């Protein structure tokens, strides 16, 4: 049984289905875990996120590099900034961002609509949780959405580096078709739902060990209506069960050696490195980000 | 003239104010060092453990932190309250200090004066 994991990842079967989008009807949509006491909801999901990471082969250099956004809530603080940075190895550079103000544990923190972000350099891992409840409609038409979406897709293609991972916050309403083709652009993808959260359509969109190309085709609208046949026909049973084992929680730091190489010598075993976790390609120069701010 | 909001809140916290809320509780083992203020979150079995931002009342009210510098000690950090204070972290890390010899809390932890 899948109680004891953090979560449950979309299958490969599902995955290769051509399946026509259909409403997502959860059986346990009542449900709620019983969480430990005092634990916030978000807490608890990053929690079970970062436990199903440690089981990937993420690539985790000597002074990594992780950006997160999405990471305020309407409580004011970052409750998956704070797991973040407890996950992560001690030093590595955090920095987070939302369009509400908020108060940070990250080594920096950005302000304003993603679009208004900008960084001079590579990041080694990416995570978003940006959502927007206004998403949810369901007298019209499920499309691809795109705000945030789009700024997601360029910020991967432009300032992940190869090797490097993510994690993107998906929902019935919530996704992108090209998020989803986009994943084909890694080594590996599955889209993951956390136990705590099960009773939601809500899923991470995983990334793991970025290729800079397509390594295999894939329809974002199919493949999202592949997801929410998975999700109708496969109730997942809430659980908190994994949130009291905390002993091997921390991300392993591996010291994957970093390098700098021009597009001409990404050859097929610098490919073999990067699916294996092995190499993280990028600079490794100063880290420099900003906001554009618009004036009246 | 400077806005005293350590004594503000000391004061509304006698009145019967409810204390601050959503600082951020972290899952750990409860088999840590119990030192104070920590990179990572160090509760042991008496304690809980908390996102440092989350319970420092200057983040919180937004507003300056009291040294020259501005430099904030809880940002970034975990900072461990014992398990019978933990409904008001900011009210405890503003009312207790932390010993510069051992890093336990003074009078929870600090068994330096033995
Ligand atoms: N275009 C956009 N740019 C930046 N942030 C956005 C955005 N659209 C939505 N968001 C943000 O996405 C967030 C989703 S709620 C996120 C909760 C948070 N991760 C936690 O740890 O509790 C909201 O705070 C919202 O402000
Ligand atoms: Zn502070
Ligand atoms: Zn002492």
């Amino acid at each position: 049984s899948q109680a004891w994991q953090p979560g449950v990842a979309m299958p490969n079967l599902y995955k290769m289905q051509r399946m026509l989008l259909e409403k997502c009807d959860l059986q346990n949509y009542g449900d709620s875990a019983t969480l430990p006491k005092g634990i916030m909801m978000n807490v608890a999901k990053y929690t079970q996120l970062c436990q199903y990471l440690n089981t990937l082969t993420l690539a985790v250099p000597y002074n990594m590099r992780v950006i997160h956004f999405g990471a305020g809530s309407d409580k004011g603080v970052a409750p998956g900034t704070a797991v973040l940075r407890q996950w992560l190895p001690t030093g590595t550079l955090l920095v987070d961002s939302d369009l509400n103000d908020f108060v940070s544990d990250a080594d920096s923190t950005l302000i304003g609509d993603c679009a208004t972000v900008h960084t001079a350099n590579k990041w080694d891992l990416i995570i978003s949780d940006m959502y927007d409840p206004k998403t949810k409609n369901v007298t019209k038409e499920n499309d691809s959405k795109e705000g945030f979406f789009t700024y997601i897709c360029g910020f991967i293609q432009q300032k992940l580096a190869l090797g490097g991972s993510v994690a993107i916050k998906i929902t019935e309403h919530s996704w992108n078709a090209d998020l989803y083709k986009l994943m084909g652009h890694f080594a590996w993808w599955t889209a993951f739902v956390t136990n705590v959260n099960a009773s939601s359509s809500e899923a991470f969109l995983i990334g793991c060990n970025y290729l800079g190309k397509p390594r295999e085709q894939i329809d974002g609208y199919v493949m999202h209506a592949n997801y929410i046949f998975w999700r109708n026909t496969n109730p997942i049973q809430l659980s908190s069960y994994s949130l009291f084992d905390m002993s091997k929680f921390p991300l392993k730091l591996r010291g994957t050696a970093v390098m700098s190489l021009k597009e001409g010598q990404i050859n097929d075993m610098i490919l073999s490195l990067l699916s294996k976790g092995r190499l993280i390609i990028r600079e490794n120069n100063r880290v420099v980000i900003s906001s554009d701010v618009l004036v009246n | 003239f400077a806005v005293d909001a350590a004594k503000a809140y000391k004061d509304y916290l006698a009145s019967g104010g409810q204390p601050i809320t959503n600082c951020v509780k972290m899952l750990c083992t409860h088999t840590g060092t119990g030192q104070a203020i920590t990179v990572t979150p160090e509760a042991n079995m008496d304690q809980e453990s908390f996102g440092g931002a989350s319970c420092c009342l200057y983040c919180r009210c937004h507003i300056d932190h009291p040294n020259p510098k501005g430099f904030c000690d809880l940002k970034g950090k975990y900072v461990q309250i014992p398990t019978t204070c933990a409904n008001d972290p900011v009210g405890f890390t503003l009312k207790n200090t932390v010993c510069t010899v051992c890093g336990m809390w003074k009078g929870y932890g600090c068994s330096c004066d033995q």
